[PDB]
């Protein structure tokens, strides 16, 4: 089935979907067309787990049951700053105020 | 292809262009970037989920969850975004 | 006749068109055949072909799909012994009670706008009474009062 | 076929 994701880096959030049988590298190819960074300058993360290029989204734990359109799964993104890849940093969203 | 939505706190939300056309307001003010200086990120992120939710299930539909703390601000955005 | 009974029926009819799960003139057979494919507890409001019956509510019970008529007597709405001033106040009552005869309404458009889903959440947490204690402007406060129900 | 309760 289809899996719905949120690819987040710094203050950028990309809403996209893919097949559960699709690979992480295919996801990097999507980010390349959007953010103009090649796949060898990208690293995708599930929580703190670095995802392998050849593993499918289903194998990485992303299932249609756990990543719905109304609750998309969060995928961390880091770019290459010269030698290495920058540390994973996802700016949190704001919070709603206290109820009156 | 894709459009970039920016919240009041500067958070960038990149969604499919066809998904953003759901909002009549966004449809009126779009060429590839729209600035929403009055909508915070936690509300605009929820709206982007509704776009995917509305477009995907437009066809027993699972309920769209809305936390009570964001209901007031989300209503103000939905009335403004016309959706 | 009866005085303010006219002002009530004309007001509910506007709210009947506002909500999505009112199907107007509908055959009893298609109402039961439509709900037989729906999960248990899904209700629906439709017109009644009877001459002494304004509206009917078709719900799918655990055993079978039943259609219950709605009586209006002296400004009060009742099902076929609890009276209610508004028809949707009657719907909300049977939706909140532990009996759960009614759970979800089968709307013509199953996917509701975000404004309606927010409105339903605003009323569920504050209530129709506190609608004027809300830090919201007139345009949004009037929208909340346009359909003030948790339905 | 109608009922009550």
């Amino acid at each position: 089935m289809d899996v719905f994701l949120m690819i987040r880096r710094h203050k950028t959030t990309i809403f996209t979907d893919a097949k559960e049988s699709s690979t992480v590298f295919e996801l990097k190819r999507i980010v390349e067309g959007i953010l103009k960074r090649p796949p060898d300058e990208q690293r995708l993360y599930k929580d703190d787990q670095l995802l392998d290029d050849g593993k499918t989204l289903g194998e990485c734990g992303f299932t249609s049951q756990t990543a719905r359109p109304q609750a998309p799964a969060t995928v961390g993104l880091a770019f290459r700053a010269d030698d290495t890849f920058e540390a994973l940093c996802i700016e949190p969203f704001s919070s709603p105020p206290e109820l009156p | 292809m894709y459009v970039k939505l920016i919240s009041s706190d500067g958070h960038e939300f990149i969604v499919k262009r066809e998904h953003a056309l759901t909002s009549g307001t966004i449809k009126a003010m779009l060429s590839n970037e729209v600035n929403f200086r009055e909508i915070p990120s936690h509300v605009l992120s929820k709206v982007c989920m509704y776009f995917t939710y509305k477009v995907r299930y437009t066809n027993e539909i699972p309920e769209f969850p809305i936390a009570p703390e964001i209901a007031l601000e989300l209503l103000m955005a939905a009335n403004f975004l016309d959706c | 006749r009866s005085h303010s009974d006219f002002t009530v029926i004309t007001k509910t009819s506007s709210m009947l068109d506002t909500c999505g799960f009112y199907w107007g003139p509908m055959d009893v057979n298609v109402a039961h055949d439509k709900l037989k494919s729906e999960p248990i507890g899904t209700f629906l409001i439709r017109d009644s072909k009877q001459k002494n019956c304004f509206f009917a509510i078709s719900v799918k019970t655990a055993r079978e799909t039943v259609s219950i008529r709605i009586k209006f007597h002296a400004g009060k709405f009742s099902l076929d012994k609890e009276l209610f001033s508004c028809l949707f106040q009657l719907v909300e009552h049977y939706m909140t009670s532990p009996k759960k005869m009614l759970v979800s309404p089968l709307r013509k458009v199953r996917l509701r706008p975000l404004q309606e889903l927010c409105r339903k959440s605003i009323l569920a947490t504050f209530g129709r009474q506190n609608l004027d204690s809300i830090p919201l402007n007139r345009v949004l406060k009037d929208y909340l009062k346009s359909f003030p129900f948790q339905i | 076929e109608y009922s009550t309760v």
